[PDB]
């Protein structure tokens, strides 16, 4: 099996995607893999913590050009991995690879968009009728989806989770007592994380997006304080920059899709947290 | 601006 | 058929009377099973006609019958060889048709005088006034052998049959005679290339066919070497400028292509009387191809440059041209230029180069076509030789630090390649000092692909310096990144001795390298532990087997223990593949 694992791999490498009875194997042992993770999955770092990637396949190459190839770097991708990109399936299947070949070199986050609702509005599902011929490995990725880990916790100070914060949820323990198994709500405390986003008003606010909401600067600082946390990471918001800061610092958005949906003209972003929690970040451009 | 669900 | 000879033919196949092709070349020997007198009488005149297109084997016959002088009776029966050759002569397959003047051509020597005139030549009128073209085509080839050796009255007959050949009803004859005026040229006496060589070329030389004038300028370069001084002015410099000016661009592209032999051919005084003006013509040329064939001459041209007022006329009527072609839009025109231009250091001086090719060197060094830059530096010789080490280390190190150290990181990808150029051409003593620093700094780069790419780089640095210098400028500074906290950097380490194993030799790296190899099996983070696994089983075969015996099969063991799945994972497949399992 490793051995034709790291076939796969090279064939995906090449932007090649794999058959769907490959997907549909690769899927069943990533759940194995996946449902003894929790909601609040444990990150030791080194590692290096990736934003939205969105199907843009040749941009995720060129952000391992960046910060090493797997295994020998670490990664924690805060979800996103399809829909908008033109190449989805590649992407999430070759992420999903990694994460069952290197259980313990790859952690993988759930974003809103690794949802069957959205992926059959934003392009994963077309996709794949597109590539395969039926929605055969839709089902299988969007059933997988339901088993990726909602936050990630890096050396019990680094709060990583694809979205933000949640009014009806102030603890860790909070997140942990959720059951993730299941589709993306519309409203709750596992919609918001894959949904909010800080903003510059103080408190709570309307989410102009529909779902979740806006937190300003003594929210985050409330939760930080409440759990120990050093810093909360999350990603979800395209940041002209590639990355971004804000709550005094309480908060940092990462963005790893440059030029996004090939119109937006953003950096992309990736940030490196070392063998001493010391965070740096990596801005690149979008690959030839 | 690609449409509020998100440039 | 019969057998002395039978043994040529392949009566295997379903052919034409085809020949055994690897018998063809056992030929000289069936040459013997009959005698000289059998091989005239039945031999050739079984070659001559029974010639079925087997090409590889109409050519490796034709290459025999160049060495058959001797098997037919020597000097006195060599025209016994004429008629199989006449035939091959005119085939379809150039290569073929080739082959058998080179032979003609061969045996032509072979011929006594008297056997020219009574053999040869005829053969020669028979294919230049042939029916068919090859045949015309061919005979081009065979009028300077013949020309020499034969009566004066035989000469005049061979001058006019070559002159009806240069104005033949079509355009290849008249190519094929073209590209033979000059060896013709060559062999007739003064007087004749006066009275009847140059109306051919001036003729030629205003062909309405352009493929055919193009093929002048070489044969105007021959005209010119045999003529003194004085006739070429009238005779030829007006056909010459002309075609420097001719309509066609392919006609003045050659004429810049075979510029340094005209330049040679006329002299000195036409070449600062005509030539010059010309250069700068073709190098203003609108068509990319002449001012880059043209470029691609400069330094070469200034270098014969009578020494009398060369320096002079380089300051004067060329380097303004060329500053011009620094920024040509073409970079198919800066690049010619790029791959010779400081080449002319030499002749204008350490301090004519330090105030005028100094600065272009820098503006090309800086241009956009990553091409153009490689030209540069891939010649710098010649420009530190004539400055100092530290005139021009003064002059490019800005450069190249400046862009070492980028916003881009490909861009800094791109310096990092010059470097084992850099570093063979302007010597070890100068990289140790000025260079080595820029390579230890891109190792520990942010990007990971800049650290690999200096990584793999240092190897082609040891192949640059030898084992020695690596074990003492870098070895040491490389071995120094084991205690970097960061691990990003730890892994650097192992993966600059995996390359530098490749190229240290056994000693060196058992010594050195695999020391910090081992000691770093016990590293916190498993990252680093799984990837000295890998480097124990890339640096393995180039240890001794002691060595693989006495401390890596212990290391590896004892990390098959280890907790972290993909460290066990890798330690057994590292003993696995050493054998040390
Ligand atoms: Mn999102
Ligand atoms: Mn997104």
């Amino acid at each position: 099996f490793t051995k034709e694992l790291d076939q796969w791999i090279e064939q995906l490498n090449e932007c090649k995607q794999l058959s769907e009875s490959q997907v549909k194997s690769l899927c069943e042992k990533a759940k194995e893999i996946l449902t003894k993770e929790s909601n609040v999955q444990e990150v030791r770092c080194p590692v290096t913590v990736c934003g939205d990637v969105h199907g843009q396949f040749h941009d995720l190459m060129e952000l391992f050009r960046i910060g090493g190839k797997s295994p020998d770097t670490n990664y924690l991708f805060m979800g996103d991995y399809v829909d908008r990109g033109y190449y989805s399936v590649e992407t999430v299947t070759l992420l999903v690879a990694l994460k069952v070949r290197y259980r313990e070199r790859i952690t993988i986050l759930r974003g809103n968009h690794e949802s069957r609702q959205i992926t059959q509005v934003y392009g994963f599902y077309d996709e794949c009728l597109r590539k395969y011929g039926n929605a055969n490995v839709w089902k299988y990725f969007t059933d997988l989806f339901d088993y990726l880990p909602l936050t990630a916790l890096v050396d019990g100070q680094i709060f990583c989770l694809h979205g933000g914060l949640s009014p009806s949820i102030d603890t860790l323990d909070h997140i942990r007592a959720l059951d993730r198994l299941q589709e993306v709500p519309h409203e709750g405390p596992m919609c918001d994380l894959l949904w909010s986003d800080p903003d510059d008003r103080g408190g709570w606010g309307i989410s102009p997006r529909g779902a979740g909401y806006t937190f300003g600067q003594d929210i985050s600082e409330t939760f930080n304080h409440a759990n120990g946390l050093t810093l909360v990471s999350r990603a979800h918001q395209l940041v002209m920059e590639g990355y971004n800061w804000c709550h005094d610092r309480n908060v940092v958005t990462i963005f790893s899709a440059p030029n996004y949906c090939y119109r937006c003209g953003n950096q992309a972003a990736i940030m490196e947290l070392d063998d001493t929690l010391k965070y740096s970040f990596l801005q690149f451009d979008p690959a030839p | 601006x690609l449409x509020r669900x998100x440039x | 058929s019969l057998y002395p000879i039978a043994v040529l033919i392949d009566e295997l196949r379903n052919e034409d009377v085809q020949l055994r092709l690897n018998s063809i070349k056992k030929l000289s020997t069936i040459a013997l099973a009959l005698g000289v007198e059998r091989t005239r009488s039945e031999l050739l005149p079984f070659l001559t006609d029974t010639i079925y297109d087997e090409d590889e084997v109409l050519l490796a016959l034709a290459e025999q019958l160049g060495t058959f002088t001797t098997l037919v009776g020597g000097p006195e029966y060599v025209h016994c060889l004429l008629p199989p050759l006449e035939s091959l002569a005119t085939v379809e397959e150039t290569v073929v048709r080739d082959k058998a003047v080179e032979s003609l051509r061969a045996i032509s020597h072979e011929h006594s005088p008297s056997d020219l005139e009574a053999h040869f030549v005829p053969l020669v009128k028979r294919l230049a006034g042939g029916d068919w073209f090859t045949s015309r085509t061919s005979a081009c080839g065979l009028f300077s052998v013949c020309y020499p050796r034969v009566s004066s009255a035989v000469k005049a007959e061979l001058r006019q049959y070559f002159r009806n050949l240069c104005s033949d009803d079509t355009p290849m004859v008249r190519r094929a005679a073209a590209s033979k005026l000059g060896e013709f040229a060559k062999v007739l006496e003064l007087d004749n290339v006066k009275s009847e060589i140059i109306p051919m070329f001036s003729n030629l030389a205003s062909d309405e066919q352009d493929s055919v004038r193009l093929l002048a300028v070489e044969a105007c370069v021959n005209i010119a070497q045999l003529l003194p001084q004085e006739d070429l002015e009238a005779l030829v410099m007006p056909t010459l400028r002309q075609a420097a000016e001719d309509k066609s661009w392919r006609v003045r592209y050659m004429v810049a292509d075979k510029f340094t032999e005209l330049q040679k051919a006329v002299g000195p005084e036409i070449t600062k009387t005509d030539l010059v003006p010309a250069f700068q013509n073709l190098m203003k040329d609108c068509e990319a191809e002449v001012r880059a064939a043209a470029s691609h001459k400069v330094k070469e041209f200034c270098e014969n440059l009578s020494a009398d007022c060369r320096e002079n006329v380089i300051m004067s009527q060329i380097l303004p041209c060329i500053k011009e072609l620094v920024s040509d839009a073409n970079q198919h025109v800066k690049s010619a230029l790029a791959s010779v231009i400081m080449g002319l250091s030499p002749i204008l001086g350490k301090d004519n180069t330090i105030e005028h090719l100094l600065p272009l060197f820098l503006a090309q060094l800086k241009d956009e076509c990553p091409e153009v830059r490689l030209n540069i530096i891939s010649n710098l010789d010649c420009v530190n030789e004539v400055i100092g080490i530290r005139q021009l280390s003064q002059s490019l190190l800005p450069a190249i630090v400046e862009l070492a150290e980028d916003a881009k990181w490909r861009v800094r990808l791109a310096i990092i390649e010059y470097m084992p150029l850099l570093a063979g051409q302007l010597g070890v003593e100068f990289f140790d000092e000025k260079l080595n620093s820029l390579c230890m700094a891109w190792l520990v780069d942010h990007v990971y692909a800049i650290r690999e790419a200096a990584t793999s780089n240092l190897k082609k640095l040891v192949e640059k310096f030898g084992k020695e210098w690596a074990h003492a400028t870098i070895i040491p500074k490389v071995l120094a990144m084991s205690g970097d906290p960061n691990y990003l950097h730890r892994m650097t380490t192992l993966f600059c001795i995996n390359v530098l194993s490749e190229v240290c030799g056994q000693d060196i790296t058992t010594k050195h390298m695999l020391p910090t190899v081992l000691r770093m099996a016990g590293d916190p983070v498993a990252n680093v532990r799984f990837n000295v696994a890998k480097s124990l089983q890339k640096i393995g075969p180039i240890l001794d087997n002691s060595t693989l015996q006495s401390e890596v099969k212990p290391i590896l063991e004892k990390l098959t223990q280890d907790q972290d799945v993909d460290v066990k994972y890798f330690a057994q497949e590292a003993l696995t593949v050493l054998s040390l399992a």
